[PDB]
Order: structure tokens, then C-alpha cells, then sequence
């Protein structure tokens, strides 16, 4: 069965959008792929590497308008068309440029019956297994890169149709950290969605079965922000307030001097009134002023100083739906509070500081405890949307 | 707890049914336990009585070592005494 | 491994035989040497122990008067006591001999 | 392979249980002056316990 | 209002101005939590605090006190030398330690790590008390019913009672517990072993460790020795 | 490719299943019960004199626990500063400082 | 006054001391429990908390290492604490063994401690791990390695060839050789990972002895 | 326990191994009907039978010394136990 | 069988709060029960135990009077 597709193939992809692939690009990185492409595969110039990298650097030095050199990669080194690996490179180079415009969804591996299995990815054994499971059925051609300061590994995998040339489809791209049960993979609902995810839990097994359950369903952008949202860190299991627990600087180490130790100094601290006067209202001290605005930084942020203008958080997040189920005499009261914005908890920040929201009152959930997490809340403890 | 209509019937259709194969598993183990609390229980109450029986034994040959030695006539002494 | 032209039956199943009967032989290898291992830190301890307190760095005569040592204290002990009893009876010391064999019975 | 890298770590092991043995040995007869210090003992203990 | 609060400061006006979740600042409420709770039977003493003003190295002297056990306590003392500004140990060493504990603790001493040393020393203490009072519990059961000594310093039992079916015959059933100091892990440990003689015929001790290893599994250890001490001391009634 | 790919789901689904790794330890289990019992019943027989099955004699010399005991023993009774001559010697002194 | 100071230093000490032994146990409250009955105007917490500290000792950096949180709080219709937040990483279940701890139901300060026992020795056998490859890298009889956050994958020269390590714990589970000198033979290639099986401790005495036949 | 209306025994067993940092001499997995012998065992590793001869020489061998130091009859007169 | 589909839905809940309840009544009885068998069955091996520490102290007397006849040297014999 040799339905794989080797690093030489080229597909009949369209001109106009692989020109819009390469007009995101920066000029300074165009200079880069180009000098590595032709050390590869060559290309249609009629000369040496020498003289490729002479006139090219001659381009660099004239200020010559990326639409020409573009045009030049186009329709004078590779008239005929693009190579799957160059595809892959612009791809994943327009991925690093820009993290924010690409969207992930979380996944966690099981084995067994309640057993988490952390991954351990083998960067070539990987490889070889899916495209066995994958070409019985498809056409297929994968391509793995390593993130440059993430230590996840994100993998795309492209699949071909034959409706003569082969016809390429939306890439999938799964993310794997180096050792965490959860796995993160791109949005996709298509025939292909469920045969490589399905793929992807057959070939990493290799022993015991393991089965693939979603941990959220609205994505989350910023791939740097998933990881610390839900990847091996820290900080996850341990956000909101508590987020001064995730890195350990209000404690010293037990052989370090114990004069700076906060016991002999203290905290500064105010009176808060247990009594109701928030609904009724003077001019506050600027002292009381400055101490007033500290509690809400305390309660959305974890420290004075926060952990991160100012009411940016430490993870953005755009939806959030809490369900409040309490109950009062022997029945059961529903309150259901749905939020829509850019950054939920720093706006819910702000309008703490214009005084509009009571900042005693505010439970944990709406402070930004277990963020990014919807679900009922009962008797003071927070479930999980199934 | 579902939000979708469908999820939720059919999450209470399976709780029906677990609940009824619940009260069976249920019975069944009532069942086991009420055979075993009495095979416990005859089995205690023979080995008691073997066992009283053997005290009686023990007894009488207690009594038989007793008078051949008072047949013997040799001074005798008991430990529960001394 | 399952067990199953009586060729390759036979061998097969005498193979399988012997490589089953390997393997089991080899963790109980295990066992012989954790056994081993530790009864090597028990008596390496011993004799570490000894050797430094030996001074000299041989134990011979040690082992070999070991029970004269014994035997001239003990009696020597039998006068001590007895001087003790004729000067007087001794109750606290009585007391104090007695809780030091329970400390030395504990420990 | 396996089998034999073991024994031959066990047979290491024995010859060092075996050095150890060929140093405690040594004859003695001093049982019977211990017996009598014993005797000496319970007659002691049983002065103590009169006092 | 404005308010100073410290560690010496009353632990309601502290909880009057709690809004972080920070741990609490009343020291003496930290050391009892620290004492009666984490570490019990645990009485530590730091003898003193000096100083070298020319290298800034400070030099603190620890004794340690077990007292699990009311009668014969081990302690032990410990020195170290830090940096003073910078959390970093340049060395430590042990100034004494109690004589009745020295060979079970020299291997561990001769590992350059005092926090194992430590750990290892407390558990064992918890081990030896909990093997005491497993002691304690079936000599009190099996007592007044069959003569039962103890010897091997308290690391085994023998148990001895006379079945007649009309001769008189001797079961007498040994069960030891060992601690053997590790010198794998960091860990004291313990070890179960069981060994039964019928007037004078040993049995077959692959069959008897299967037995101890499955009544001690499906059973526990406090129950499954008393079940142990049962079907051999008594094999007529529970024949029945 | 719908059904193929409905098919190995399935696959997937009941070789993971929950219920069949119950059964699997169900059955380990109750191995393992059926097993104690029969040895448990065949040393009660030994014990009781009848129907012998071996265990009136030791055949095995793979495993023996009583070295541990008595090299703990020897170490025990030899050592330099818990010896029992020490101990001895730690009683001359207190009874000397007791009767000087 | 100043002795206030003084036995406030006395007790940072005796607390510092205590952070030696690397398990302690730290009062706790959350500001949102609070609540006053308003009969005296007395504050009273409505759920308990308690939390816990993990410190590990790390030989050859000579230093404390950034300590572990894990918060336990107390259920209101149950007597039973739970698994409320923590800071321990992904790889370690605390959560497995929080339900392994007992068959849950923890009630005890005694059983809480067992539950922090557990993940602590886990702790220890990744910094050990760590701590040896490093102890080869200095020594510089392998090459450069690299180490995920338990130092379970590895790979490393040793002379010229690529040898990769998997260990589940102290022990080495498995071996390979991933390079082609074109002098070498299947059978050698056997006896060499064989060999390398084994402990931890003793790769560093193997890795001298196995290496110097062959250039010998 | 097990299959009765009302597992203790095994959670006990669990705490108690995690307590005491417990070992149990684990039997030799399921062989399949498979017995495990002992001579050809023994012959296919002679260290065994070595180490054998050498444990019974040891035990032989502190014997003698220990009935030489009389420490239980010490032991017997100082401290009696019941 | 019912029409209307509210009535379908209250009679749902109803049967499974009812089997809810005859579930739980039935464990409460069925541990009553229990108690009763265990309360029997300890208080027969309460007597059991103690006729069995008579015996032992019995086997205790037959072995002295065993072993008083040995020490005197009168021959014995046996039935």
C-alpha cells in the first residue's frame, strides 16, 4: 500500500492563497526558508547555493518590496508550484508569528477505568504507526515541529482526496506537552476530525487500551495561555486568589535568614465592616482610598502586587457559565449567570473598583477560582460541566 | 446533570434501570447473607458442643487419676491451692 | 503464552515448559538476592561496628576471651553485691539494678 | 544471560558470607564456670530478694 | 481603619482583618499545629544560636528527643553551619547520640542527608511502637489460656498449647516480627514471617507462608493474626 | 469509511470497557479465594491427623527465615556498647556510686 | 517592647526547624467563610481548612527547593476533608491517591499524614533521578542529555553512540543503543544493554567498566 | 465482606501495608497449571545449594556460642516474663 | 401509560422516589436483622471461649497429675 506521500510531491494548491500564506510573513524570515529550501529539494534557479545566496542577499540590500521577492519564490524559483514540506513550514512559521489567531481544545487519555495515562511521545515511533493506520484508508502526510520556548510538541497532519492530482484539505493539529494525560488538539468536525483523533489513541497506546474524553467544550486561542490554563504547570489547580501559592515568594527557605522573615515585620491591614453599610453612603481618605483599591487586587489577582494595564489577568478567557443551585426551605433555588467579553474576571475587576459590586461578598467561582471552568456549584463546592 | 433535553431523559431512563437492577443485586445479597448467618451459627453450635463434651471427658479422667490415687494412699496436694 | 505435525507441538510446548520454568527461577532470584542483600548490610554492620571499636583491627582475641571477661566480672560482681547486702539492704539500689535489666531487656 | 549474571553475583555474595564464617570460629569450655556463676546469681537474687 | 498586626497579636483582631488567603500570622497557634498535630511525642530543642560576624556563617545546635516510648528515649544532637544571607549548607555532623540506638542508626548516619536521617528515625520509633502494641494486644488475648513466653528481645513469640485427643500433644507456633534499617528506599521496614511445629515435626513452609500472606491480605494485621492464632492453636473446634 | 470508522469505535469502546475489567478482577479474586480455602482446608485435615495430602516435614530450603533471627540474635548479644557484659559492667559502676 | 522580638525569633527558629524535617502541617483560613453569630460580636469559621507542606533536599544543590502546597477543606453534611487545590504537578496523581488514602473518608490528622507521605517519597524519586544524571554529566562520562520534568526519558553520548534510558523508578527498566559503527555486531549489541540493566547507583561503575573493553 | 449486603478487611490490610511500610513474600504468579519444581531449580543455579551449605554452617556455629555465654539463663533470674 | 407528557414526567419522579424509599427501608430492616444474627452469634462464642479456658486449665491439672506419679515411681496403668 504506498498511499503515503513522500516529501516531493506537489499538490495543485492555488497561487492566489499560498501568495496570502506568504504575505503574513516578515521579510527577514522569507530570506531564512528560502536559503534551507533549495538545500533540500533545489529548485528551478540555474545556479549553485553561492550564487542563489549572493542575489538574494543583493535584495536585502536594495530594499527590494517583499511583493517582488514573493512573486520571485512564485514564478521564478518554483513556477510549477509548492512542495508539501514548504507548505508545512510556512504553516508552522505563520504559527509561531502569530499564536494568538489559532484556537485549541483540551483532551484528556485514560486507561483502564479512572486511570490518567501520561503521554510519552516517541518523535519517530509516533510517526511510523499512524501512517500505517492512517494510508490503509487515506492518503496521508504528517510533519512534526517542536515548540521553540514551549516544551510541547505540536504535530499537523494533512489528508489528500482524489476527486490526477491530489486535493488538500483543512490540516489537523494535535499538541502534545511533554508528560501530562491532557492533549490538546485543534477544532475540526469533519470526516477527518474523528479518523485521526481516532487514529492518534490507537497508535499511542501500543499496549493497553486508552480512550479520548474532552475536558471542556468552549476553545480557548493563545497556545501559550492553554499551558499554563491546563498543561503541566504550577500554576494550574491553583488560580484566582490562590494564585500566590503557585509561585512561592511570600515564603523563605528554612535555612535563610530569619530577620526578613514577615513575622517580625507584619502585614498592613484594614478593618472590613462586617455590617451591611455597602448599600448606603463623605470623602474617603486617600490612605483608605489606596487600601480599598488593594483589597480588590487581593481578591482577583492573589497578591498586592499581582502575579501578572492593571486589570489585565493572568489568562483571558471569554466565556464562563455558572449555575448557583442553593436550597431554602426544603426546595431547590436555580440561579443561572452567563458571561460574554474578552476578559471576564478583569472586568469583573473594574466594576469592583468603581464600587458597583461589593467586594466582601463575592464568592470564589465569580472571583476566578478554577477558571475557565463552567458548572454547577452546591453546599460550597464547584462540579465540573459533564 | 445534563443541560440538553435528551441527555437528561436518558440519563433518567438509566437511572431507572439501575436502580432496579440495584434493588436485585440487592435481594440476591440479602438472600446470601441470611444462608450463611445460620451455617455460621449451626457450626459454632456443634463445636461447643464437641467441646463441652471433651470437658466432661477430661473431667472423668480427672476423677480417675483422683481415687487411684487415693487407692494408692500417697498424701495429695492441688495446685489451686498452692 | 498459550500452549497448542507433533513436531513443532512437542518442542513448543517443552519450550515454553522450560522458558516459564527461567523466568520463574530468575524472581526467585529476586528473592535470594534481596535476602542476600540485606542480611549482607545486617552483618557488614556487625563487624564494621567491632572493627572500628577494635582499635587494632583484628578480633580474635576478642572472640576468645569474650566469655573470660564475662565470667570475672560476674564474679567479681558476686563480692560487690555482697558487700552491698552485708552493709545494708539496699532497696534503692535494688530498685535501680532491677530497672536497668528492664532497660536492658527493652533495649 | 540473565540467569548467569545473577549467579555468579550470588556466588560473590556467599564467598563474603563465607569470609565472614572463617573468622568467628574459636574452641571454648567456660560453659560450666558460666553455669556456676549462674548458680551464684540465683543464689545472690535470692539474698536480695530476702533483703 | 488602619491596623498593625504581627505575630504576637491576638488571634481574633488577626481574623477581624483577614481577606488574603495567606496562612495565618499567629505564631504560637503555628507551633501547636507544628507540635501536638504533625510530629506527636516529638520534643525538640534548639540548645542555642551563634555566630561568625567575619564569614557571616551561623552555627545552630538541635537536640532531638523520641518519647513514644516513656522508658528508654533515644536522643540525638545534631550541628550544622549555613550561610547566612545565602540558604546554602556547607556541613553538619553529629556531636552525640544515644548509645542504645548507635548500630541501627550508624548506617543510616553514614548517608550526607539530615532530613532522611530524621524521617528515618521517626518512623522507626512509630514502627518499634506499633509493634509493641501489637504485641501487647494478643498477649493480652491468648493469655491465662496457653503458656506463652517471649523472648528474642521482643522480636519473636512462641506460643505453646497441649492438645489431647487422647495423647498428649504439643502445638507450638513462633510468629517474629523483624525492622530491618534500610542502608531502594530511606525507610525503616518491617517483615512477617510465621513458623508452626506439631510436637516436634516442623510443616512445610511454602504452604504456611502462603496462608500468613493470604489471612494477613484479605484480613489485615491486627485481625489476621488473631485468626492466625486460631486455626493452629484450635483445629478441633473449628473442625465442627 | 462511516461504518469502518462506527466499527472501530466500537472496538475501542467495548475493549475499554469498565465492566470488563471488573470481571476480570472478579474472577482473579475469586481464584484466589477458591485456592485459600483449599489449602486452608488441607491443612486443617493435616492438623486434625487425617486425610494427609509433604507438610509434616520440611522439604524446602529455598526460603528460610531463621538466619535473619539469628545473626540479629549474635548482633544483639555482641554489641560493644548494648553488650550484655557492658551492661554488666554498667551495673558494677552504679552499684559502686551507690554504695561508695 | 524588644523580648516580644526575642521570643518571636525564638519561635521562627523552632518553626524553621520544624521546615527541616520537609512535612508540615499550617493553619489556614478562606475570607469568604467568615461570618459573625452577632450574639458578641464573635467571628467564627463555618469550614475548616488545613494545608500541607512538601520541601525536598536537594544534595547537589546544597539548598531547599521551592516548597509544594496542598489545601485540604472540610465538607459541610460530612466529616470528611477533600482535595480542595494543590500545587503538585500533573504527572503525580494526588487526587489517585487521595482516594487510595483509606478508601477516602480521611478523618485524622493521622491519616492526613499518611496521605502526605505518599505523594512526598514520589517527589524524592524524581530530584534522586535528576540528581544522579547530573552527577554523570558533571563526572563527563556521557555526553549532553536532555530531561523532561521527571528525568524519566533520557538520552546521552557516551563516547560516540547514542545509548536512551527509560526508568520507572530507581531501577532501570529498559536500555538501547541507537548508533551503527560500522564494526559492530548484533550479538554485542545483547550483552551491552543487559548489562546496563540494572540500578541507578551502579550505572556510573558499568558505565567506566563496559566502555573501556571496547577501546581496549 | 465481599458479597454479603455489607471490604474493611482489605482497606485495613491497605492502610496498614502504607503504615508499616509492610512485605509480603509475593507467591509466584498464575503458571497455568504449570508446578513449579525444585531439584532441577536448585541444579540450575549450584550457588544456591553453596549458599545453603554455607547458612547451615553459620547457624551451626553461633549455636555453640550463645549456649556458651549462658545470656538466658541471665536473662531468666533478672527479669521474668508471663 | 399515560397521554399527556406531564403526567408521563410526575410519574417518573414519583417511581423513582418510591423505589428510592422502598430501597432504603429495606437495607434498614435487613441491617436490624443483621444485628440480631451478630448479637446471637457473639453471645454464644462469649460461652464458648470460656468452657474452652475451663478445658485448658483442666489439661493443665491432668498434665500435674501426669507428672506427680513420674516423680514418685509408682507404675501406672492404662485404660
Amino acid at each position: 500500500n504506498e498511499l503515503r506521500l513522500e516529501d516531493n510531491y506537489v499538490p495543485t494548491s492555488d497561487t492566489l492563497v499560498v501568495f496570502k500564506q506568504l504575505m503574513k510573513l516578515p521579510v527577514t524570515v522569507l530570506y531564512d526558508l528560502t536559503l534551507s529550501w533549495f538545500a533540500k529539494f533545489g529548485g528551478s534557479f540555474d545556479g549553485d547555493i553561492y550564487l542563489l545566496t549572493e542575489t538574494l542577499d543583493l535584495l536585502i540590500e536594495k530594499g527590494v518590496r517583499r511583493n517582488v521577492i514573493v512573486n520571485r519564490i512564485l514564478y521564478v524559483y518554483w513556477p510549477d508550484g509548492l512542495n508539501v514540506f514548504q507548505l508545512a513550514e510556512i504553516d508552522c512559521h505563520l504559527m509561531i508569528s502569530k499564536p494568538e489567531k489559532f484556537k485549541w481544545l483540551p483532551s484528556k487519555a485514560l486507561r483502564g477505568d479512572g486511570k490518567p495515562y501520561v503521554v510519552k511521545l516517541q518523535p519517530a515511533k509516533f510517526i511510523e504507526n499512524l501512517q500505517t493506520d492512517l494510508a490503509k484508508i487515506y492518503h496521508c502526510h504528517v510533519y512534526m515541529f517542536k515548540h521553540p520556548s514551549l516544551p510541547v510538541l505540536i504535530t499537523r497532519i494533512q489528508l489528500f482526496d482524489s476527486n490526477k492530482p491530489l486535493i488538500s484539505r483543512r490540516p489537523y493539529y494535535v499538541a502534545f506537552p511533554l508528560n501530562s494525560p491532557i492533549i490538546f488538539h485543534s477544532v475540526d468536525k469533519d470526516i477527518y476530525a474523528r479518523l485521526v483523533l481516532q487514529s492518534i489513541s490507537r497508535t499511542i497506546s501500543e499496549r493497553e487500551t486508552i480512550i479520548f474524553k474532552p475536558v471542556q467544550k468552549i476553545p480557548v486561542k493563545s497556545i501559550h495561555n492553554i499551558m499554563t490554563l491546563l498543561g503541566p504547570s504550577r500554576f494550574a489547580e491553583s488560580m484566582g486568589p490562590w494564585e500566590c501559592y503557585a509561585s512561592a515568594n511570600f515564603e523563605r527557605s528554612p535555612l535563610h535568614d530569619y530577620k526578613k522573615h514577615q513575622g517580625l515585620t507584619g502585614k498592613k491591614v484594614m478593618v472590613r465592616e462586617f455590617d451591611d453599610s455597602f448599600l448606603n453612603d463623605g470623602k474617603e481618605e486617600p490612605e483608605i482610598r489606596r487600601l480599598r483599591l488593594e483589597k480588590n487586587m487581593i481578591k482577583f489577582k492573589g497578591s498586592a502586587n499581582g502575579v501578572m494595564s492593571r486589570y489585565s489577568s493572568l489568562v483571558p478567557i471569554e466565556k464562563v457559565g455558572f449555575t448557583l443551585k442553593n436550597e431554602i426551605n426544603s426546595r431547590i433555588i436555580t440561579i443561572k449567570l452567563k458571561f460574554n467579553g474578552n476578559d471576564i474576571f478583569g472586568g469583573l475587576h473594574e466594576l469592583c473598583d468603581k464600587n458597583l459590586i461589593n467586594i466582601d461578598k463575592v464568592p470564589g467561582w465569580l472571583a476566578g477560582e478554577n477558571g475557565s471552568f463552567s458548572g454547577t456549584i452546591m453546599n460550597g463546592d464547584f462540579q465540573r460541566e459533564q | 446533570r445534563e443541560s440538553s433535553k435528551a441527555a437528561i431523559l436518558a440519563c433518567a431512563a438509566e437511572y431507572i434501570q439501575k436502580l432496579k437492577e440495584t434493588d436485585e443485586a440487592n435481594i440476591e445479597k440479602w438472600t446470601l447473607q441470611k444462608l450463611l448467618s445460620e451455617q455460621n451459627a449451626s457450626q459454632l453450635a456443634s463445636a461447643n458442643e464437641k467441646l463441652q463434651e471433651e470437658l466432661g471427658n477430661a473431667y472423668k479422667e480427672i476423677e480417675y487419676m483422683k481415687r487411684v490415687l487415693r487407692k494408692e494412699g500417697i498424701e495429695y496436694e492441688d495446685m489451686h491451692t498452692h | 503464552l498459550p500452549q497448542m505435525d507433533l513436531k513443532v507441538l512437542s518442542e513448543y510446548s517443552n519450550l515454553r515448559k522450560d522458558l516459564i520454568l527461567k523466568c520463574q527461577a530468575l524472581q526467585i532470584g529476586e528473592s535470594k538476592l534481596s535476602d542476600i542483600l540485606s542480611q549482607t548490610n545486617s552483618i557488614n554492620s556487625l563487624t564494621t561496628s567491632i572493627k572500628e571499636a577494635s582499635e587494632d583491627d583484628d578480633i580474635s582475641e576478642y572472640f576468645a576471651t569474650y566469655n573470660g571477661k564475662l565470667v570475672v566480672a560476674l564474679e567479681e560482681m558476686k563480692l560487690l553485691l555482697e558487700e552491698a547486702v552485708k552493709t545494708f539492704g539496699n532497696s534503692p539500689e535494688k530498685r535501680e539494678k532491677i530497672k536497668k535489666i528492664l532497660s536492658e531487656l527493652k533495649k | 544471560q540473565r540467569l548467569q549474571i545473577l549467579d555468579d553475583a550470588i556466588q560473590e555474595k556467599t564467598s563474603e558470607l563465607a569470609e565472614f564464617e572463617n573468622m568467628v570460629r574459636s574452641p571454648s569450655a567456660g560453659d560450666n564456670a558460666i553455669p556456676g556463676l549462674l548458680q551464684i546469681i540465683q543464689s545472690y537474687i535470692n539474698l536480695l530478694e530476702e533483703n | 481603619r488602619v491596623e498593625r498586626i504581627n505575630g504576637l497579636t491576638n488571634l481574633q483582631k488577626e481574623l477581624v482583618t483577614k481577606y488574603d488567603t495567606l496562612p495565618l500570622l499567629n505564631m504560637n497557634l503555628r507551633l501547636s499545629y507544628l507540635r501536638d498535630h504533625t510530629y506527636p511525642h516529638l520534643q525538640v530543642s534548639v540548645q542555642s544560636r551563634d555566630r561568625v560576624h567575619n564569614d557571616g556563617i551561623e552555627v545552630l545546635v538541635v537536640n532531638y528527643k523520641f518519647c513514644r516510648n516513656t522508658m528508654n528515649p533515644f536522643e540525638i544532637q545534631f550541628k550544622m553551619f549555613y550561610k547566612f544571607e545565602d540558604s546554602t549548607l556547607l556541613k553538619w555532623e553529629i556531636l552525640r547520640i544515644s548509645t542504645n540506638v548507635r548500630l541501627k542508626a550508624k548506617q543510616l548516619l553514614a548517608t550526607r542527608n539530615f532530613q532522611k536521617c530524621l524521617l528515618s528515625l521517626y518512623e522507626f520509633d512509630k514502627i518499634k511502637s506499633k509493634k509493641t502494641g501489637i504485641f501487647q494486644n494478643l498477649i493480652n488475648l491468648l493469655k491465662r489460656k496457653t503458656r506463652c513466653y517471649l523472648m528474642n528481645n521482643s522480636d519473636s513469640l512462641i506460643v505453646e498449647r497441649v492438645i489431647r485427643e487422647g495423647r498428649l500433644t504439643t502445638i507450638k507456633l513462633q510468629i517474629n516480627f523483624i525492622i530491618t534499617m534500610p542502608g531502594n528506599c530511606f525507610l525503616p521496614m518491617s517483615k512477617i514471617s510465621i513458623a508452626l511445629w506439631k510436637g516436634g515435626e516442623r510443616f512445610n513452609q511454602i504452604d504456611l507462608d502462603e496462608i500468613c500472606y493470604g489471612l494477613i491480605k484479605e484480613y489485615g494485621v491486627k485481625t489476621g493474626l488473631k485468626e492466625i492464632c486460631n486455626v493452629c492453636l484450635f483445629p478441633d473446634m473449628y473442625a465442627r | 469509511n462511516q461504518q469502518i470508522i462506527s466499527v472501530r469505535n466500537e472496538i475501542q469502546e467495548l475493549k475499554a470497557g469498565k465492566d470488563w475489567h471488573d470481571l476480570q478482577n472478579e474472577q482473579a479474586k475469586l481464584n484466589d479465594k477458591v485456592k485459600l480455602n483449599k489449602r486452608l482446608n488441607d491443612l486443617t485435615s493435616t492438623l486434625l491427623g487425617k486425610y494427609e495430602g509433604s507438610q509434616d516435614s520440611e522439604d524446602d530450603s529455598i526460603r528460610d527465615d531463621s538466619n535473619i533471627l539469628d545473626i540479629a540474635h549474635f548482633v544483639d548479644l555482641m554489641d560493644p556498647y548494648n553488650g550484655l557484659l557492658k551492661k554488666i559492667n554498667k551495673i558494677n559502676e552504679n552499684l559502686s556510686n551507690e554504695l561508695q | 517592647s524588644t523580648s516580644d522580638r526575642s521570643e518571636l525569633e525564638d519561635y521562627i527558629v523552632l518553626e524553621n526547624v520544624y521546615r527541616m524535617f520537609g512535612i508540615t502541617f499550617f493553619p489556614l483560613v478562606d475570607p469568604i467563610d467568615l461570618k459573625i453569630k452577632d450574639a458578641s460580636g464573635e467571628i467564627f469559621v463555618d469550614r475548616e481548612m488545613l494545608g500541607i507542606r512538601l520541601e525536598v533536599f536537594s544534595e547537589r544543590t546544597s539548598q531547599f527547593e521551592k516548597p509544594h502546597y496542598v489545601l485540604l477543606k472540610k465538607r459541610i453534611k460530612s466529616n470528611s476533608w477533600f482535595l480542595f487545590k494543590h500545587t503538585i504537578p500533573s504527572f503525580i496523581d494526588v487526587q489517585g491517591i487521595f482516594d487510595d488514602t483509606n478508601g477516602g473518608l480521611v478523618i485524622s490528622h493521622d491519616d492526613a499524614y499518611l496521605f502526605a507521605k505518599r505523594v512526598f517519597l514520589q517527589l524524592v524519586e524524581v530530584q534522586k533521578r535528576r540528581q544522579i544524571f547530573k552527577d554523570l554529566e558533571a563526572k563527563k562520562i556521557i555526553h549532553d542529555l536532555d530531561l523532561d520534568l521527571e528525568s524519566s526519558m533520557v538520552s546521552f553520548f557516551v563516547k560516540d553512540i547514542k545509548v536512551e534510558l527509560f526508568v520507572k523508578q530507581n531501577e532501570i527498566v529498559s536500555c538501547s543503543i541507537l548508533d551503527d559503527i560500522h564494526d559492530f555486531s548484533q550479538n554485542n549489541k545483547s550483552k551491552w544493554e543487559i548489562a546496563l540493566l540494572g540500578s541507578l547507583d551502579d550505572l556510573e561503575l558499568k558505565l567506566n567498566h563496559s566502555f573501556a573493553t571496547i577501546f581496549k | 465482606y465481599t458479597y454479603g449486603l455489607e471490604p474493611d478487611g482489605p482497606v485495613t490490610f491497605r492502610n496498614d501495608s502504607h503504615e508499616l511500610n509492610l512485605m509480603l513474600n509475593d507467591p509466584i504468579k498464575s503458571t497455568a497449571d504449570v508446578r513449579l519444581d525444585k531439584e532441577e531449580v536448585l541444579s540450575l543455579l549450584p550457588s544456591l545449594k553453596e549458599y545453603t551449605k554455607k547458612s547451615k554452617e553459620l547457624k551451626e556455629t553461633m549455636g555453640q556460642m550463645i549456649s556458651d555465654s549462658h545470656e538466658e539463663e541471665i536473662k531468666e533470674v533478672f527479669v521474668p516474663h508471663h
